[PDB]
């Protein structure tokens, strides 16, 4: 029908060619897409081997669900010349150290390590490439937080807190400040761990956050949420 | 430091080199520019369309 | 009689109504945004039968409005029969969308894999097929029935003198037409529900009232539309059936608006399903 | 301290910079071209969409031949179309598939693509065993990888976001010459027709014209007022356009060493992502973020039509070297051929 | 590197059946297409067979459908012709052909070693070479004719016409492939054109190594037809 | 043929 031979051969092949395309769709469209952030190097390595140039990317399964997780570690150029291209990411996994709040970046004297976290979890969480992307909030060294907090309170980090000088009211008072940064609550849902535990717990707590924001994706395409 | 001084030695220097360029008038680059579009203009598909017979995209 | 002035009117206006809906609807879904989704496709197939449906309606406005039905035979088993094949693929697509909101929020990842566009275009084609099957009664013994005072019926001849036959079409078609789709529904929306209330507590979540809350109202609003508009009609039928009436207008005007609530509730669909979803008020504020 | 004396000299030899190149501006050229012939109006059709890709397309390139394409997504392929019936001809995938550039050799027998993963890669497209493989590495890049060009089959010249441009040996794989001076982020590349100089374009509002080789900068063309994300010589190799995230055009003369023109309307208030001119000179394409391309007049300074028909933003653009066809990619996984 | 060999040949009795089998080694078997072209004594190329990439497309010849069956096995990279009433007709020297297609492709482009079969006991276009040994001493120019019954110009400007190379014993080698373009690894002294039903072939500077038989194939449409081979002596 | 008088989406009469 007006094709050479030659012609039908080629459009047999891109028909081929079309075919193996959609097979690689639907097969990378099954994939969870994380984004790994955290200032400095806080607990990223620490859970990339707990669960385990330019970016880096890790590939595990867990309960025949495949993770694909991304480093933008090392990655020393203007932010808001890539960070587009992971617009269609599933969560964002975010680390924080709680034993940051005595100490100083050493490349500003006065700057907090922990104002430092808080304000790129600021820039991160209210990027307009992230409107309806959810944080997953990891905090990590909570025995280390422990352990200082009896020597040094939390005042010299946050010098409005007016409360008890101990563990859990100092972790929940950074757990809500960091939640607090939050300004589109209508659209996004952030989730939190203290994850200094060195079972295989966290890769759980990580499993549980996917399906619930799956779950909440799908209600929200299907109309009922 | 004294890394400084050397950038600011590199800085001038490329300055210096920069500085001493021949230019030439405004106006004759815009009658060069005006009679390059204008010795082309017949040759453009797109500025002037071709007929269907020529045109390889129906 | 004011019957027929006050009651055509309500046809023609819910007939307007939907069309006009489903019209808009399907604007919208086709080729401006959408056809990326399998929610859209199952939409766009209910739309399609909602409006095929609502064509359908008007036919039956002049026979409540004069007695006698002047449209001849085979218009007579057309509009019978496209009654029957829009009804049940509205009902039957109903429940396919059940079973697929089911299958997407409380088995995100194995029944992740069974949902594909190919798989939702073969469930769509089989539905209708299966809708254009369970009509072949109508199909085959439809058609008009005259009497004393010269005047017709646009219902279904049946052979014989014995009774049986009402009685099984009546209760066959309430089966398959009400119990086995209203169970599945109720069962998938119900343990949605729990599912939803699980994954919540499971991770410690905020906004959990918020969620729960819509999508218990989603659910209950489903399903009241669907019992309101559907359940009349098959009491009044069963009645029929078991029981003996005697014609009063009174039972006039009740006959007739128990029929119009079938319409109803297939116009109800497209507000439901596509004007108050979120993803779907996107694409509209984008067209307007 | 000779920090003070060095930025004292420094700020002189630029105000006799600027004093040198006001001084040579005596007439506009929007007072020489008002009395020509107007532009009229341009109607250009979409006779193809290339379809195929699942997710955003970075960029394309047209062929030498102006009859085949290559196309990068975030899907991690690279597909080669043959823009005249719509086929695939190969479909290379990725082993990054965060790709943000792409290069088709003029001789038509390499494809280079590279991105986030720091490293060019370069494709052998016609090989004896039938399939697509990976020639050369190109490591050496800190920093993401965002324009590569084609100077021959051997050498290619690269710019990435650690504010540096380079020029590579295939053959050995190694770096020959490298290009600094840039404070931002190397955004745009675009090679003379003589292959002898070629312009960058950074995140400090800034164009530098290079020697290849030399490496040496000659001029540096500044005005913008934002990141520029586009850029494109004109055709004789004079003058070339920008394309930057306030809006605008511009239009800057390497003999001159000055800015000719500048393309602005108050409706555009988005940012560009492509340049292209037309083969004679006279169009110059530009892709907005408002989802459609506006076709300048690049002697009048009027807007002459637009090309609409995508749902996302307009990445890459294209020209036929014969100037008949007209290729835009966007966001929507979608390539459209124009006439 | 590339190869091609086949095996399954020897002499069978009439009527029989037999299945030659071409293992391939060096190259990607799923992306290529795969002929089947016999030879018989008599010096003649005729087509068999041919299965495209993936088994989807399938072509024979008119005088052996129904007889002989093509297929492939992708995993283990071999290609089967399952061979079905055989006559001593079929007596010839069959060879294992590579072909891939699409824009500014070679196709027919590698040709196997072949095995030997032995037997005991139309709107086709039409290709002559009017010439069929020509004399010739080395350091002249050579000029190769064949013609055609029906015009190659395709309606897209394509002209299928291939010229091929057979070295005695030893396989044959793709020359031109459309009418114009040289082969990958065949030397500058060999030039083609022509136009519409007439086609020169031109070998400028000859040396001993080009000396052969010269054979003409079409593709525009199947059946592939070939010509009855111009050769070169001395 | 039954006498009816309530029937599926009609009625008719006798």
């Amino acid at each position: 029908c007006t094709l050479s031979a030659e012609d039908k051969a080629a459009v047999e092949r891109s028909k081929m060619i079309d075919r193996n395309l959609r097979e690689d769709g639907e097969k990378a469209a099954r994939e969870v897409k994380l984004l790994l952030l955290g200032a400095g190097e806080s607990g990223k390595n620490t859970i990339v081997k707990q669960m385990k140039t330019g970016i880096v990317e890790t590939h595990f399964t867990f309960k025949d669900l495949h993770f694909k997780m991304f480093d933008v570690g090392a990655q020393r150029s203007e932010r808001k010349k890539w960070i587009h291209c992971f617009e269609g990411v599933t969560a964002i996994i975010f680390c924080v150290a709680l034993s940051d709040y005595d100490l100083v970046l050493a490349e500003d004297e006065e700057m907090n390590r922990m104002h430092a976290s808080m304000k790129l979890f600021d820039s991160i969480c209210n990027n307009k490439w992230f409107t309806d992307t959810s944080i997953i909030l990891f905090l990590n060294k909570k025995d280390l937080f422990e352990e200082k907090i009896k020597k040094s309170p939390l005042t010299i980090c946050y010098p409005e807190y007016a409360g008890s000088n101990t563990y859990e009211e100092a972790a929940a008072y950074i757990q809500c400040q960091f939640e607090d940064l939050n300004k589109r609550k209508d659209t996004k849902e952030i989730y939190t761990h203290f994850t200094c535990s060195t079972d295989t717990k966290n890769v759980q707590f990580v499993f549980d956050a996917v399906t619930d924001v799956i779950i909440k994706n799908n209600l929200k395409d299907c109309g009922l949420f | 430091n004294t890394a400084s001084i050397a950038q600011a030695r590199k800085l001038v220097e490329q300055l210096k080199m920069e500085a001493n360029i021949d230019r030439i008038k405004v106006s004759k680059a815009a009658a060069d520019l005006m009679a390059y579009c204008e010795a082309h203009a017949k040759e453009d598909p797109l500025l002037t369309p071709v007929p269907a017979s020529e045109n390889p995209f129906r | 009689l004011t019957s027929n002035a006050v009651l055509t009117f309500i046809y023609f206006v819910v007939c307007i109504i939907g069309l006009c809906g489903n019209t808009l609807v399907i604007y919208v879904i086709l080729r401006y945004a959408k056809m990326k989704t399998i929610t859209n496709i199952y939409i766009l197939n209910l739309a399609i039968a909602d409006e095929l449906f609502m064509l359908g309606l008007p036919f039956l406005a002049m026979q409540v409005a004069l007695v006698h039905w002047p449209f001849g035979k085979a218009i007579c088993r057309v509009v019978m029969t496209v009654d029957g094949i829009n009804q049940f693929t509205s009902i039957f697509c109903l429940t396919v969308m059940s079973i697929d909101r089911y299958l997407a929020v409380v088995h995100p990842i194995k029944s992740a894999k069974w949902r594909r566009p190919r798989t939702a275009k073969m469930i769509t084609m089989a539905v209708w097929g299966v809708s254009l099957l369970v009509i072949l009664p109508i199909m085959i013994y439809a058609g008009l029935r005259s009497n004393q005072w010269g005047r017709s019926s646009c219902t279904i001849n049946w052979p014989g003198e014995s009774g049986a036959w009402y009685t099984g079409f009546i209760i066959y078609t309430f089966i398959l037409g009400f119990l086995v789709p209203l169970t599945i529904i109720c069962l998938c929306y119900l343990f949605i529900i729990i599912k939803v209330k699980s994954s919540g507590i499971r991770v410690g979540s905020s906004k959990r009232k918020k969620s729960e809350k819509k999508v218990t109202r989603m659910v209950s609003i489903v399903v009241a539309v669907f019992i309101f508009c559907w359940l009349p009609f098959y009491i009044f039928n069963v009645s029929s059936v078991s029981m003996a009436i005697s014609p009063t207008p009174a039972l006039k005007g009740m006959f007739d608006f128990v029929v119009v609530l079938t319409y109803a509730n297939s116009c109800a669909n497209p507000i439901l399903y596509a004007f108050l979803s979120d993803n779907f008020k996107k694409s509209f504020q984008n067209v307007l | 301290s000779e920090l003070d004396q060095l930025r004292q000299e420094a700020e002189q030899l630029k105000n006799q910079i600027r004093d040198a190149r006001k001084a040579c501006a005596d007439a506009t050229l929007s007072q020489i071209t008002n009395n020509i012939d107007p532009v009229g109006r341009i109607q250009m059709r979409t006779r193809r969409t290339l379809r195929g890709h699942l997710a955003k397309i970075y960029a394309m390139h047209w062929g030498t031949d102006s009859r085949l394409l290559v196309s990068a997504s975030q899907d991690g392929k690279l597909i080669i179309w043959d823009s005249y019936t719509t086929n695939k001809v190969h479909a290379i995938p990725l082993r990054s598939s965060w790709v943000m550039t792409c290069a088709y050799a003029p001789s038509g027998n390499y494809v280079a693509c590279g991105g986030l993963d720091n490293i060019c890669s370069i494709y052998n497209l016609k090989t004896r065993e039938g399939n697509v493989r990976v020639s050369r590495e190109l490591a050496g890049h800190t920093g993401y990888l965002s324009c590569c060009r084609f100077l021959d089959d051997n050498q290619i010249v690269t710019s990435s976001g650690d504010t540096t441009c380079a020029l590579w040996d295939i053959e050995t794989g190694q770096q020959t010459t490298t290009f600094t001076g840039h404070t931002g982020d190397v955004m745009s590349l675009s090679l003379a027709p003589d292959t002898r100089l070629f312009v960058s374009g950074a995140c400090d509002a800034s164009a530098k014209l290079w020697d290849v080789r030399e490496g040496m900068c000659r001029q540096t063309f500044t005005g913008h007022e934002s990141d520029i994300n586009a850029i494109c010589f004109f055709p004789n190799g004079n003058a070339f356009a920008t394309g930057s995230d306030d809006a605008t055009c511009r239009l800057f003369d390497l003999r001159a060493d000055q800015e000719l023109m500048t393309y602005s309307h108050d409706n555009i208030i988005c940012g560009i992502t492509s340049v292209s001119f037309s083969k004679s000179g006279r169009l110059l394409l530009a892709g907005y973020d408002d989802f459609n391309c506006n076709v300048w007049d690049a002697l009048k300074a009027d807007r002459a039509g637009v090309l609409a028909g995508h749902d996302n933003r307009v990445s890459c653009l294209g020209v036929t070297d014969d100037g008949m066809a007209v290729a835009t990619g966007s966001w929507d996984s979608f390539l459209k051929i124009w006439n | 590197d590339v190869q091609l060999v086949e095996s399954g040949g020897g002499l069978v009795q009439p009527g029989g059946s037999r299945k030659l089998s071409c293992s391939a080694s060096g190259f990607a078997f799923s992306s290529f297409g795969m002929h089947w072209v016999r030879q018989a004594p008599e010096k003649g190329l005729e087509w068999v067979a041919y299965i495209s990439s993936g088994s989807g497309t399938i072509y024979y010849a008119d005088t052996v459908k129904g007889r002989f069956t093509i297929s492939r096995d992708d995993p283990k990279n071999t290609l089967f012709l399952q061979m079905t009433s055989l006559r001593s007709e079929d007596t010839a020297m069959y060879y294992c052909v590579r072909s891939i297609y699409y824009y500014g492709s070679s196709p027919f482009d590698f040709w196997g070693q072949g095995t030997t079969l032995t037997v005991s006991s139309g709107s086709d276009i039409v290709m002559t070479q009017a010439t069929s040994s020509v004399p010739v001493t080395p350091g002249e120019s050579v000029s190769i004719s064949c013609r055609s019954s029906k015009s190659l110009l395709h309606s897209n400007g394509n002209t299928y016409l291939y010229w091929f190379l057979q070295r005695p014993g030893q396989s044959p080698q793709l020359l031109i492939y459309r009418m114009s373009n040289l082969a990958s690894g065949v030397p500058d002294r060999f030039s083609g054109s022509g136009s519409g039903t007439a086609f020169t072939l031109t070998i400028s500077r000859l040396e001993a190594e080009d000396v052969g038989v010269y054979y003409c194939m079409q593709h525009l449409e199947y059946p592939l037809t070939f010509g009855a081979g111009t050769k070169l002596e001395l | 043929a039954g006498c009816k008088n309530f029937f599926w989406k009609t009625f008719t009469s006798c």
